[PDB]
RNA sequence: UAUGAGUAGCGCAAGAUAAGUGAGAAUCUUAUCCACCGUAAGACUAAGGUUUCCAGGGGAAGGCUCGUCCGCCCUGGGUUAGUCGGGACCUAAGGCGAGGCCGAAAGGCGUAGUCGAUGGACAACUGGUUGAUAUUCCAGUACUAGAUAUGAUCGUGAUGGAGGGACGCAGUAGGCUAAGAGAUGCCAGUUAAUGGAUCCUGGUCUAAGCAGUGAGGUGUGAGAUGUGUCAAAUGCAUUUCUCUCUAACAUUGAGCUGUGAUGGGGAAGCAACUACGGUUGCGAACUCUCUGAUGUCACACUGCCAAGAAAAGCUUCUAGCGUAAAGUCAUAUCUACCCGUACCGCAAACCGACACAGGUAGUCGAGGCGAGUAGCCUCAGGUGAUCGAGAGAACUCUCGUUAAGGAACUCGGCAAAAUAGCCCCGUAACUUCGGGAGAAGGGGUGCUGGUGUAAAAGCCAGCCGCAGUGAAUAGGCCCAAGCAACUGUUUAUCAAAAACACAGCUCUCUGCUAAACCGCAAGGUGAUGUAUAGGGGGUGACGCCUGCCCGGUGCUGGAAGGU
RNA sequence: AUGAGCAGGGUGAAGGUGUGGUAAGACGCACUGGAGGCCCGAACCAGGACACGUUGAAAAGUGUUUGGAUGACUUGUGGA
């Protein structure tokens, strides 16, 4: 879903348009209170601590149902709203008790589908079953190794997820890129699909509109000083033959993997 | 109790006399309601209120070093009528 | 052009007030140097 | 203490005479003209300055000269609040942080909590008033909150529960109004030199209340299951429907209409006396037309994506409520704290060592032309900014000209020149199809009467002109190539670019208490992020294309053996 | 983080609408309509060039041109 801008002026040359085109109207709900926060990368210490960054707005976040540990209710979707934050969109929900709960939206849902889990429900889009209930070869997200603990894992803005299999205590699941974790089988799960898909291909001309995105620009390492970077500056834009260029910090970057195989993990793996 | 400092005699003091007002001084650690009722006690004069103002200290030179003359809270005694003015 | 100090009252304090200087166990030490010398004043 | 040297400079703008003043006047004061600024060089207001203000007196230094003058000096006064700004309210960003966490120590972190305005909460506004204070002093009107005095009656209804406050940007339309123009109307002068009358002030009302309205949004409600509102709730949103969506109704609302409020304001002037300077007193109409805002409704609406503070004051619900005058309204009269309040503030008080040629919030900001807050001359207002006189040397620098010729000068049309306004014609090249492009080039442009221009140009004829955006103010163009796409950013105290950056494109790393990073750790970022995300490396749109070589290096992976 | 702004005037997209257009869309021309690192040009913010001065008004300027001029703007406030 991508319109264009007409190439009127320079800078407005390509300007791959939005096609929001789908989202319910405007005005997100006011008791969706999450306080705004900008570390701007810099820490408790606060020098920079974290690279090129900054320049968005007072991004008034809002509580999505990260966990959805609720039960078998008319969990009515009402609206699918815009997200400033994350790539997929979002949706309001009222239960029987008259609450304002709120979920990540999907591809093809609609207001009044009221989709819910006990894990009573079947395989239709929007159920928080565990994979102990979900059969083989399905398209899920929101599976996190800690039961009673919502999205930290591959509930994914972007595309959703898939599941190959399961055995015993765990679940043989791909994420992307030929990767499988085996997750605790009675941990919750939301069958379905991501909200937005094409929000990987929008090209936007102005450096300043990427500043409206909110990252101050990224320097190359090249013309930087020997004081600055292992790209040893000198005559011209000279090449770098200095054995696989790297961070301004002190480790090589290309190639090597840095697994930390000595983890609370690695018995939950794929070949890669 | 009588912690009124002194009166103040300007050319506006006679305008205060015609206005049934005064220009009296007290210590800094004060309140216009408190010196109001103190004035009511030792004077039996019927006060409307007092204005606010104090004076900064005047640090000029007085002598061969700097005359660090101090400020004082110029109390504008706003009376009502039908009471005892004091002509001192 | 523009010069360094065009301070306001918050500006002239909030680095050098008696609790600011007193605070960090350190500026009060150099204030105590300023006392053991005992110059024209202390806090500014 | 010389010296240079009585030389540089005398710190960006024009005063002038007469009279006073004194002892001594250029430079002090007045009068009278001139002059300048005037989207300011006005007024008012932040920070700041910290009394510089004013009155009187004086002139040791200071004033870049003089100096009776002064931001200089002595002396004396000068700043007034229930409502103005803050605090006695709340809270962001942040800071401190008992608890706790870790750490040789000091420490550094941090839950509760605590302060922290530039924010959000809320009553007063007109007139007069000094040498100076005015929303502060007082006349008139309030309102806010409390008090004690006084017919309630069970009522209050919380830290809970809601609601609400409560918010992005752009742009258009009105609505009204400040504000301005024109005449009605009022007051005073028919001016003196051809002419011979028209001349300029005129031109009020404050908010609060009382009652409505420009109008706006807004859908409403009712019933039942409540399923909940960590307890409860009649308050709330939704289960389900009767509807019924007239929008009645809930809900806000510029201005105006009267009232408020007949309030003294108001000039030529008039008298009086106070020097007759001045003060006191007295005294005019108070109309309408037209423009009318970016102010106003009001982020009201429309529209578009970078999707847009906070709590608290406030309402509602009940847990409670001696609920018995807690409550509660009438009633009555008082009260309403503390700090700040003067002046200057585009500036001789600020910050530039200085009476400096910088910098310095914000809000208003006249007419006439004029789109215009640009010009240009005069409003209101304010100012003459600090050494002058001579003489017009040469020279130095800012300005105006120039035959004839043109860039022949020079490394280089470098600087200056010249063009530009508005309208109306017209407009190549390639193009990523928008542009180019104001391409270029062309024409017009004053006034008089018509007629048509008022909504409205063009007509006609004439009058003229050296000249018709009469001056001011306001593009030199073209061809071609290289580099860079572009806008941005770039060494303030040299260098703005081909340098950086940038979307883009490429690769690689990271499945999460991420990787990476910061810190001894703790803690935290990364991000309430989840591989379309995060980190690193390259290159820098779009179009085409990215060929070969794993010997070596590094990387990755593997394990037989050596080590 | 909270705020303040940033005169005017063109330009004209997208969007929307309606009819000729269409089986029906694509099309036609209106109408809105302004989005826009749009343009000119004020304040404002810079400093490209040039002259002046350079023991300078000045520890970094003046003066004349020049750019941006609704943004990656400018900048108050108060912080790290």
């Amino acid at each position: 879903g991508i319109k264009v801008y007409k190439p009127t002026t320079n800078g407005r040359r390509n300007m791959t348009g939005s096609d929001f085109a789908e989202i319910t109207t405007s005005t997100p709900e006011k008791s969706l209170l999450v306080s705004m926060s900008k570390t701007a990368g810099r820490n408790n210490t606060g020098r920079i601590t974290v690279r090129h960054h900054g320049g968005g707005h007072k991004r008034k976040y809002r509580m999505i149902d990260f966990k959805r540990t609720t039960d078998n209710v008319v969990a009515k979707v009402a609206t699918i709203e815009y997200d400033p934050n994350r790539t997929a969109n979002i949706a309001l929900i009222v239960y029987a008790n008259g609450v304002k709960s709120y979920i990540l939206a999907a591809k093809g849902l609609e207001v009044g589908m009221t989709v819910v889990s006990g894990p009573d429900a079947d395989i239709k889009v929007g159920n928080a079953l565990p994979l102990a209930n979900i059969p083989v070869g399905t398209l899920i997200h929101n599976i996190e190794l800690k039961p009673g603990k919502g999205g930290q894992l591959v509930r994914s803005a972007g595309a959703s997820a898939q599941v190959l299999g399961s055995e015993g205590k765990y679940t043989l699941v791909r994420l992307q890129s030929g990767e499988v974790r085996m997750i605790l089988s009675t941990c919750r799960a939301t069958i379905g699909v991501v909200g937005n898909e094409q929000q990987s291909l929008i090209n936007l001309g102005k450096a300043g509109r990427t500043r409206h995105m909110g990252i101050r620009p990224t320097v190359r390492g090249s013309v930087m000083n020997p004081n600055d970077h292992p790209h040893g500056g000198g005559e011209g834009r000279q090449p770098v033959g200095r054995k696989s260029p790297m961070t301004p910090w002190g480790k090589p970057a290309l190639g090597l993997k840095t697994r930390n195989k000595k983890a609370k993990s690695s018995k939950l793996i794929v070949r890669r | 109790y009588d912690i009124i400092r002194k009166p103040i005699i300007t050319e506006a003091s006679m305008a205060a006399m015609d206005q049934k007002k005064y220009t009296f001084e007290v210590d800094s650690r004060a309140h216009k309601l408190l010196i109001k009722q103190a004035v009511e006690a030792v004077f039996d004069v019927k006060v409307a209120s007092v204005n606010t103002i104090s004076v900064k200290p005047k640090s000029k030179r007085v002598g061969k070093y700097t005359g660090t003359k101090s400020g004082y809270k110029k109390a504008i005694v706003t009376l009502t009528e039908d009471s005892k003015t004091i002509e001192i | 052009m523009k010069r360094t100090y065009q301070p306001h009252k918050k500006s002239r304090k909030t680095t050098h007030g008696f609790r600011s200087r007193m605070a960090t166990k350190n500026g009060r030490r150099v204030l105590a140097a300023r006392r053991r010398k005992g110059r024209a004043s202390l806090t500014v």
